[PDB]
RNA sequence: CGAGAUUCCCACUGUCCCUAUCUACUAUCUAGCGAAACCACAGCCAAGGGAACGGGCUUGGCAAAAUCAGCGGGGAA
RNA sequence: GUCCCUACUGAUGAACUCGUCGCAAUGGUAAUUCAGCUUAGUACGAGAGGAACCGCUGAUUCAGAUAAUUGGUUUUUGCGGUUGUCCGACCGGGCAGUGCCGCGAAGCUACCAUCUGCUGGAUAAUGGCUGAACGCCUCUAAGUCAGAAUCCAUGCCAG
């Protein structure tokens, strides 16, 4: 197997950590980076293939998708870090 | 096809850097006196025996790749030939193999050497002095490598001619203006410039006639040597004129301009004559346009008619510098040569015996024209538009769009996404741009599509009505 | 080029190397024996597998003598092992079948019995010009 | 095949990113903002103003 | 007036297209090469349909039609048939066949006025491709082929023909037509004349690889260009054809 | 996109549902289920069997006459596009899906 | 893959005539009457010379070595002397008659002549061939035949099995040991030998000799007695000889010009040989297979049978080819050993043999009888030198060119070139064709890359031959037109070729690039050349033929 | 589960309900391809760290229809209302109404 | 039910694998009972350690209790 | 003429009051190749033939996932069928170390199915800029630019 994913170990958090968000800028305007949901399961969807140069552009494709169910999230805290030599 | 996928050859000193440097980094390379004796003689008799393998691959490709003399067409031996003193040729590439004989025979005699070695240093130098043989035999072999990749360089730049096909060469002495008429003729670069000896080498073009490949070759030039004494120019020269089989055209010209008189030109063809005795010839009277036919002197005119009086001979006159005649020359030339070749074709198939060929039976099949035994010819659709709209054309400015144009104003072959609803037909235009539905509650909706189905609703809702009225409902 | 079609979405292939599969063209071969499929990766323990529409080397086993035990390669038209379509249709052939064909496209025979996959005859026009069968 | 990480798929990926996803995403980004504003809105000491205390092994100890 | 086009690099333009009288019908492709050749040999005086039949490349050979109607296969969807009905004028008539041999184009070859099937044709698939294209219909093979629309092509002016049809089923044949026929090879040589042209009234596209006689000849079957070629030119040239074709 | 018709269980076949099998004379079956595939494959007659439409249709069980019926048929000839026809297409399916329900109600009243 | 996967299948047929170091009615020759009843019934009326000079020796018990080419009565030879001595089935358990044959068909061929020619006698003769079933073997071995025809491998599977007591056997055969040994067979052979006893005698049929076949008859035969069909090595006198010094690039223009106006052959199918009757004889399977379209594509009735063909297709070919719907054979050397060739009139050899013996060998193939034949042979310059050894080995004057103006073409070994019109005519069409039609060109390649393994496979030739080899390429004779094209043809070549002569002898005075230190490298290098002075599946109900097959299935079952 | 191609009114949640889920009443998120995780499981959806490099992405898409047929077996009924249609009366049904 | 018409297979092997069948061998936990071999003292790794002698020693890398389950490194002719 | 110690990994783990949300030193680190469209029958070329950049779409191998759909597996012993036996017979049973035959959910699966696989800097060969040694000259001496699938980190895994 790859090196990059071994020893295989168990997940600390049955949550999962996010480590690493997209960069800043000031520039940009206001937006939070994240959102949780619940994996319900997955349906099957047909789409009219909009790909150009693709083989099988303009027809019909079939594919499977996953559905999360998204409740609306509850804002109820705010955290302020400060940048150190040590992170 | 030519023989320009002809490997490279290296020097002396190359093949030997080379081969040793195979011998050096292919291998492995660490022993050690502590090891066994037989693991020793092991190592350095597969370091013998991949010095051979080397040195013998690299000789069979280069034997086995250069052209092997006596087997190609007349043509082609002769010129390479007299480009390449063929014996001499042969002697080096004769030295080649035997020294590459000779490396192996060292071969096995090392070999045995090594099997039979007792010691380290033994071993050692049993492999330097094998490995100090080939060396001096590549040593020796230093000048055959260079005489080797000269005769490669120019077979690779080497004309191909096809001698079978149909083939018209241009011949005479130097200046008469050959060179003009070929670029005149065809799409072919020949070096123009007024010198004596100008083209040192044969030169070819191609044309095409109703649909037919014609290569047409340009020669340098014959001087008046009675063929005893040449230069080597002159040789391969001739050496065309002989073995191409092909129409030949000798272009001489009535203005002394290219420095030889016109006896001079007749006493060279009548000498060439029997070259072209089987072939179709045609003399061509260049430069008219400064020297006409009509002014120079009768006795002149006298004996270039009896030059014309035998039958396989042909009179001309042109003007390359105006181009007077070329299109006519070599409409005229080339149609008596398909009208000779037809002829040839129709004899072989038609040779003595009744039983046509199968070949000859196919081409009497596709020559075949069918028609109606009625004569009746069916009315056709042709529409006045496509009759009076205008021919296109790249270069003209003011253009169509073209979807190619699109294409590329809006992106290339995998950016432009094509719209079929600007190509859609409908009787109320925002009718395009809508989505069509497909199926619904399960039902196809286009399955369903009908005309009329409002009548057909409406006598369904009257048996329903007679139904209601019949009480067709009611729980009892 | 080499023998490697250019352009062929994903599938199940079906036909291991060493399969004796029947013959479709009127060239005369009963059957043909897949030894070797062209564009095949290099994995080891591998059989190399080949699906409709590739061409994969083909040998006569039985057919008339005039073209048997004749190696010539040759282009999958009907495999019989379940394989989807990007329709997401997943279907099948009654055989597994193959036409022999030269190495440019140029096939041997003249006609090509019955039906042709969709992929063998988009992926090569000729087998669609000569195939009378395509679905 | 060139690698993923060559320097001139770099370049083409940088070329990309600035001249056709940028825009893309900037009006994704613009309307994805003005929704979040539009559910948004939807003594210095005993005030709190000046930033006070709140309630060592970086030092020897002394 | 016959262009030398591909469709991608194959040229089976036959293949990948068909070409009638009063429309033509293009694949969808990747890049739109092969459209715009046809609408600059046709600027707009019929339609240019970009159609795919049955999610397919292949509308050569898996459609048949001439002028007064289109006839396309069971396996062809709704969507490509709405596609079909609309993109094509009101004059022309467009119907779906439910046949075994799904190859339309392959099993039916058909001009203006004359058409032919393939031996094996049900006879409902009979009628109904008479009464929707307006066309008497006949039974033939193409030298001992069955496939028709592949193997020989048809034009109101004239036809080209399989090479090895002998002499009297060519005579056969074009009297039975009643237009001029004559037996060639195209796109240098290959055996299939219908897969490797497609032809109309007024022009003809081919392969790039198609040589020049069989460009010429081309010409003069199909009264291209200015009509000076009857076949009578045919014959006048013959002794290039001789030469080419030895 | 069109709703198949299975052949031997005779259901709405969906699109990604049942697996396509023909048979190289050239005909092809499109089966809703593992189920009708393996019964189809294994030469059982859908007369025979109970649980098939065309079984319960044969038997008289599902009715088998009226316009609506002969109102289900697949179209051969297309029409150009209309959203006047296209909607009062949807408005006398909703009719359409009416009548079916209270016919086939009814249909089974007189059955039993 | 399958191509040249593990060898030319044709590898030599290689002979060895130095096996002969070993050493008029069925009435007079005094047979039993039953078999001489039996062989009046199969038609043998006058006795081939083969049999007539082998059955009085297996009569008075010798051991015999047979050269006879296939067809001219070998398993009648070698069965009729062993029923005269069997003459009937012994009480005693132990096999008596064995023969060994390659192939089963062979085998089968030779069984049917032993049971043809045993008609009456009481004898039991076995039939052990591989793909027949072992316990059928173990049931006939039971059943204690007197005479087995088997093959060898099946035979030694057979004997391990059973643990076979050979000790009874006295009579041995070897049908087709050349063909044996080329199959492999010799070691499970030399095992046969060893187990069986001395006391025996052995027959040895076939067509050639080699080197291993004549070390195992050393080996393994007590004093064998080596009869020949008669003067199978003396060319007949009634052949003419022609032979064409050509080149690779136009040899296949120059067959082909041989085919169209040397033999005037007609194009297409015919309307027992025939009058013309062209057969080819060439090294490789590629090349009879390349050689075999090209002539088809030509227009010619060509039958063409190599070595490892099919059974039936080789049978095919050769009823096609004896009953004349066939005019042009093409063979490399294994095949026509295979195979029954009748009397030919033109023999050709695209590539020259190696061994002189085996060019006696296919020009014996015709002039039978007192017949004429014509026999024409393509040389290149490589080939040279077995022409040379050839001429040595028949002894005949050597006449290149056109040195004499009547050469006598039966006697004397003529070797000229073929004429340049037509040959060049022929090359273009060759070339055409090639170009053309993509099958021939990839037959070229593979054809062209057998005879390379050919040309290192090919056994080499005599020091003295590449010698006088030389100095022939060196002579005039080697580029100069053939006798059999005319006078006049001489006169016009002689007026025009000796300028052409002159231009072919040109000794450039200096290379192109004398006209750097290349150029001083040629130039030093020209000065150093400077010349020296079952049951069915169960009923289900809801099947349509439920009763009919739950009848077939009890039906099975009660057939159990 | 309802798309503009097909004006049948439905959520997303097949017959039956999602098998060991149930039936999603809120908003919710349908994504390409297969995802890691469960059924019940969190999931963590976040933004890309860079731009993207594909058509892939800003590819519009334009759907047709969700496939609502119970998961928890071979059904190939979307709505109750066209499989209640479909089958007719059933005997248990008529008892009880 | 139609002489109903048409299509596929059957071989051997002193060859390999799988599945099917037969015989034989196989079983865990907690309570209770309860040995023996062996044991100068203990075992991280790298280089050095004249005598192919390292576990001592020198220089370093370093070095955090205790269990269960896998795993690999050492112990002359 | 011969069973011992311990490193490592995973899972646990005592005390630091319990719990939630985090940081990241350190260690590992992953993508590979081929193909098709366009460029283009263009540049080039006597002919034959015949590219590359940009852009787009696929495929091989490897890696991490997943069961919407398709095959496969049935201590779900679910539904239907069925073989023989005995209990005198019904009955219901032992029955064939779970009887066999069809279809079968869920689950598990499949190179027998689907998804995904990412960006900055510094460099080596080399090509340069400015310019001394050496009044010319020079990529080098000072200063400096570009540049390989290379290296180092982000993206990823552990914590
Ligand atoms: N006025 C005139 N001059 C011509 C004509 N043709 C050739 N020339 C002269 O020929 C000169 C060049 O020589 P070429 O055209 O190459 O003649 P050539 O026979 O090929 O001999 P080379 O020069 O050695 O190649 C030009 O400078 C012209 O002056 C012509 O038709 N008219
Ligand atoms: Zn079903």
């Amino acid at each position: 197997g790859s090196l990059a994913f071994l020893p295989r170990k168990r997940a600390a958090r049955h949550r999962g950590r996010v480590k690493s968000f997209p960069k800043d800028d000031p520039k940009k305007p206001v937006h939070l980076t994240a959102a949780m949901g619940y994996k319900a399961g997955m349906t099957t969807i047909v789409r009219d293939l909009d790909r150009p140069g693709a083989k099988a552009h303009k027809k019909e494709v079939v594919e499977a998708v996953t559905i999360i169910d998204c409740p609306p999230m509850v804002v109820v805290g705010l955290v302020g870090y400060i940048e150190t030599p040590r992170g | 096809t030519g023989w320009k996928d002809i490997p490279p050859v290296p020097t002396a000193q190359e093949f030997i850097d080379i081969v040793l440097s195979r011998t050096q980094r292919r291998l492995p390379t660490q022993i050690r006196p502590g090891f066994k004796i037989s693991r020793i003689r092991a190592f350095y008799t597969r370091k013998v025996k991949f010095t051979q393998e080397t040195c013998s691959e690299k000789f069979g490709a280069i034997i086995s790749s250069f052209p092997v003399l006596s087997d190609q067409h007349p043509f082609h031996r002769d010129l390479m030939n007299i480009l390449y003193d063929a014996d001499h040729f042969k002697v080096a590439l004769g030295q080649i193999s035997t020294a590459k004989n000779l490396i192996e025979t060292i071969s096995r005699d090392y070999v045995r050497l090594l099997k039979y070695a007792q010691s380290l240093y033994q071993c050692k130098q049993l492999k330097r002095a094998a490995l100090g043989r080939m060396a001096t035999l590549i040593k020796r072999l230093k000048d055959p490598l260079i005489y080797l990749d000269q005769v490669r360089q120019h077979l690779a730049r080497l004309p191909d001619i096809n001698p079978t096909t149909r083939t018209l060469l241009v011949a005479g002495f130097p200046n008469v203006g050959k060179s003009s008429f070929v670029r005149s003729v065809t799409r072919a670069d020949t070096p123009v410039e007024p010198y004596a000896f100008t083209t040192k080498s044969l030169f070819v073009g191609h044309l095409d006639y109703k649909y037919l490949r014609y290569q047409v070759i340009d020669t340098p030039g014959i001087l008046d040597h009675p063929l005893e004494e040449m230069n080597t120019i002159e040789m391969q020269s001739v050496t065309a004129l002989a073995h191409l089989r092909a129409a030949v055209l000798y272009f001489m010209d009535i203005s002394e301009q290219c420095g030889f008189s016109l006896k001079a030109q007749i006493n060279l063809f009548k000498s060439i004559k029997p070259l072209f005795a089987n072939k179709m010839v045609f003399i061509v009277l260049n430069k008219m346009d400064i020297k006409k036919f009509e002014e120079l002197d009768p006795e002149m005119q006298q004996e270039i008619n009896d030059l014309t009086k035998s039958g396989e001979v042909e009179i001309l006159r042109a003007s390359c510098a105006t181009q007077e005649g070329v299109q006519e020359v070599k409409n005229h030339v080339c149609e008596r040569l398909l009208v000779e070749r037809v002829s040839q074709k129709l004899k072989a198939g038609t040779h003595s015996n009744g039983n046509i060929g199968t070949r000859l039976q196919e081409v009497m099949a596709r020559i075949h024209v069918a028609t109606p035994m009625d004569g009746t010819t069916r009315e056709t659709f042709i529409p006045e538009a496509v009759k009076n709209l205008k021919k296109y054309d790249k270069n003209d400015p003011n253009r169509r769009v073209l979807a190619r144009d699109i294409e590329e104003a809006n992106g290339g072959a995998g950016v432009f996404n094509v719209d079929l609803r600007k190509d859609w037909i409908l009787e109320n235009p925002e009718w395009k741009y809508d989505k069509i539905p497909e199926i619904f509650d399960g039902k196809n909706v286009y399955d369903y599509i009908d005309p009329d189905i409002d009548a057909k609703l409406q006598a369904l809702e009257e048996e329903e009505e007679r139904l209601e009225k019949e009480g067709f409902y009611d729980e009892d | 080029k080499r023998g490697a079609p250019g352009g062929k979405l994903k599938m199940t292939l079906g036909l291991p190397v060493g399969a004796i599969m029947n013959c479709a063209d009127n060239s005369g071969a009963r059957n043909l024996y897949i030894i070797a499929v062209k564009g095949a990766g290099a994995r080891l323990n591998r059989l190399p597998a080949g699906g409709v529409g590739d061409m994969v080397m083909a040998t006569v086993k039985k057919g008339k003598p005039e073209l048997r035990k004749k190696v010539h390669p040759a282009v999958i038209v009907r495999q019989a092992k379940p394989w989807k379509r990007f329709d997401g249709v997943f279907l099948y052939f009654e055989d597994n079948a193959g036409v022999i064909v030269n190495p440019k496209g140029e096939m041997k025979g003249s006609a090509i019995t019955g039906p042709v996959g969709k992929e063998a005859a988009e992926l090569w026009p000729r087998i669609a010009s000569n195939a009378g069968v395509v679905m | 095949a060139k690698s993923a990480r060559a320097s001139r798929i770099k370049e083409n990926h940088q070329r990309f990113k600035k001249n056709i996803a940028g825009p893309v995403e900037a009006a994704r980004l613009e309307r994805l903002s003005a929704k979040l504003m539009a559910i948004a809105q939807a003594s210095g000491v005993k005030s709190g103003k000046s930033i006070g205390r709140k309630d060592s092994s970086i030092v020897f100890p002394m | 007036m016959a262009v030398r086009a591909q469709f991608e690099n194959s040229n089976e333009v036959g293949v990948f297209a068909t070409l009638t009288n009063s429309y033509c019908l293009v694949a969808l492709g990747a890049s739109e090469n092969f459209y715009s050749v046809f609408e600059a040999e046709l600027q707009d005086v019929i339609p240019i349909c970009r159609t795919t039949i049955a999610g397919t490349r292949i509308i050569g050979r898996l459609t048949a039609g001439n002028r007064k109607g289109l006839l396309v296969p069971t396996t062809t969807t709704d969507q490509e048939l709405q596609h079909l009905r609309n993109s094509l004028p009101d004059d022309i008539r467009i119907q779906r066949i439910e046949e075994r041999l799904s190859a339309l184009g392959n099993v039916i070859v058909c001009n203006d006025h004359t058409a032919l099937i393939h031996p094996d044709l049900e006879r409902e698939t009979e009628e109904i491709i008479a009464d929707v294209l307006g066309v008497e219909v006949f039974r033939q093979t193409i030298a001992d082929h069955v496939l028709v629309g592949s193997y020989m092509a048809l034009s109101n002016q004239g036809g080209l023909v399989h090479p090895k049809t002998s002499i009297q089923d060519q005579d056969e044949l074009s009297s039975l037509l009643g237009v001029p026929l004559v037996a060639g090879s195209v796109n240098r040589g290959s055996n299939v004349i219908g897969g490797g042209m497609v032809v109309n009234d007024w022009l003809a596209v081919t392969g790039l690889d198609t040589t020049a006689p069989e460009l010429s000849v081309i010409e003069s079957v199909f009264r291209l260009g200015e009509g000076a070629g009857p076949g009578a030119i045919n014959t006048s040239m013959k002794n290039t054809i001789v030469e080419s074709f030895y | 996109m069109r709703i198949e018709n299975c052949f031997f269980c005779g259901r709405p076949a969906w699109p990604s549902k049942g697996i396509t099998f023909m048979r190289n004379d050239g005909k092809a079956f499109r089966f809703c289920r593992s189920k009708c595939h393996k019964n189809f494959k294994m030469k059982r007659n859908p007369r025979k069997l109970k649980w098939t439409k065309a079984y319960r249709k044969n038997a008289g069980k599902e009715m088998v006459v009226d316009s609506t019926l002969q109102f289900a048929a697949r179209r051969n000839v297309p029409v150009r596009y209309n959203r006047e026809l296209w909607q009062k297409t949807l408005k006398a399916m909703e009719r359409i899906s009416e009548i079916r329900a209270r016919r086939e109600r009814v249909f089974y009243k007189k059955r039993m | 893959m399958p191509k040249r996967a593990v060898s030319p299948a044709p590898s030599e047929n290689e002979v060895d005539i130095a096996g002969s170091l070993f050493a008029g009615g069925f009435q007079a020759m005094g047979l039993d009457a039953n078999l001489l009843r039996a062989i009046a019934r199969k038609g043998f009326s006058v006795p081939t010379p083969i049999q007539r000079k082998t059955i009085p020796l297996i009569l008075e018990r010798r051991d015999v070595v047979g050269m006879a080419r296939t067809g001219s009565g070998k398993t009648a030879a070698f069965v009729i002397p062993m029923i005269e001595r069997l003459k009937a089935h012994s009480a005693r358990f132990g096999a008596r008659a064995l023969v060994l044959s390659p192939s089963r068909e062979l085998a089968l061929q030779t069984l049917k002549v032993v049971k043809e020619l045993g008609k009456g006698t009481d004898l039991k003769t076995v039939l052990l061939v591989g793909g027949d079933s072992l316990e059928e073997q173990f049931g006939l071995m039971a059943t204690n035949p007197d005479i087995i025809i088997a093959t060898p491998g099946r035979f030694l599977h057979l004997k391990v099995e059973m643990s076979l007591d050979l000790s009874s056997i006295k009579y041995v055969v070897f049908d087709e040991a050349d063909r044996l040994f080329e199959m492999g067979f010799a070691a499970q052979l030399t095992e046969i030998l060893h187990a069986l006893p001395p006391s025996r005698q052995t027959l040895l049929f076939s067509a050639t000799l080699p080197s291993s076949l004549v070390e195992f008859t050393r080996a393994g035969l007590q004093d064998p007695v080596l009869v020949r069909l008669d003067a199978e090595t003396k060319v007949s006198p009634d052949l003419e000889s022609a032979f064409f010094s050509v080149k690779s690039g136009e040899k296949e223009g120059a067959l082909l010009h041989i085919l169209y106006d040397i033999i005037k052959m007609p194009l297409g199918d015919p309307p027992k040989p025939t009058e013309h009757s062209t057969i080819i004889f060439t090294a490789t399977k590629h090349h009879v297979e390349y050689i075999s379209n090209l002539l088809r594509l030509a227009g010619f009735s060509v039958s063409y049978v190599y070595g490892s063909l099919d059974q039936t297709a080789r049978k095919i070919q050769v009823d096609n080819f004896r009953r004349g719907r066939t005019n042009i054979l093409v063979v490399t050397d294994v095949a026509a050993r295979g195979i029954d060739i009748p009397v030919l009139a033109n023999v050709i050899n695209y590539d020259f043999p190696p061994q002189p013996k085996i060019f006696v060998h296919r020009v014996g193939r015709t002039a039978r009888a007192g017949q004429r034949g014509w026999a024409y042979a393509l040389v290149r310059e490589s080939d040279l030198p077995y022409l040379l050894d050839l001429q040595l080995f028949l002894g005949r004057r050597l006449v290149l060119g056109r040195e004499e103006k009547d050469p006598s073409f039966a006697r004397d070994i003529v070797v000229g070139s073929l004429k340049r019109v037509e040959l060049e005519n022929n090359v273009e069409w060759v070339n055409k064709v090639l170009h053309e039609n993509e099958d021939i060109g990839a037959l070229k390649r593979v054809t062209a890359k057998a005879e390379k393994l050919y040309m290192k496979t090919r056994n080499p030739a005599s020091s003295q031959s590449a010698k006088r080899a030389r100095e022939v390429i060196v002579s005039k004779g080697w580029g100069q037109l053939h006798a059999i094209f005319g006078e006049e043809a001489a006169n016009e070549e002689q007026v025009r070729d000796n300028l052409l002569s002159k231009i072919t002898g040109y000794k450039p005075q200096e290379t192109i690039f004398e006209i750097n230190k290349a150029a001083e490298a040629v130039r030093s290098f020209r000065q150093r050349i400077g010349p020296r002075k079952k049951a069915p599946k169960e009923a289900d109900k809801w099947r349509d033929d439920y009763e009919v097959r739950k009848k077939r299935v009890a039906e099975a079952k009660e057939k159990r | 589960a309802s798309t503009e191609t097909d004006l049948t009114k439905k959520k997303i949640t097949p017959m039956g309900g999602f098998v060991r889920y149930g039936e999603v009443n809120n908003d919710y998120v349908m994504i390409k391809g297969s995802v890691p995780g469960v059924k019940k499981r969190i999931m963590t959806l976040r933004k890309s760290l860079f731009t993207h490099t594909s058509r892939k992405a800003l590819e519009k898409v334009e759907l047709k229809w969700i496939d609502t047929s119970s998961e928890f077996g071979h059904g190939a009924f979307q709505t109750a209302a066209e499989k209640k249609q479909f089958m007719g009366t059933l005997k248990k049904d008529l008892q009880t109404s």
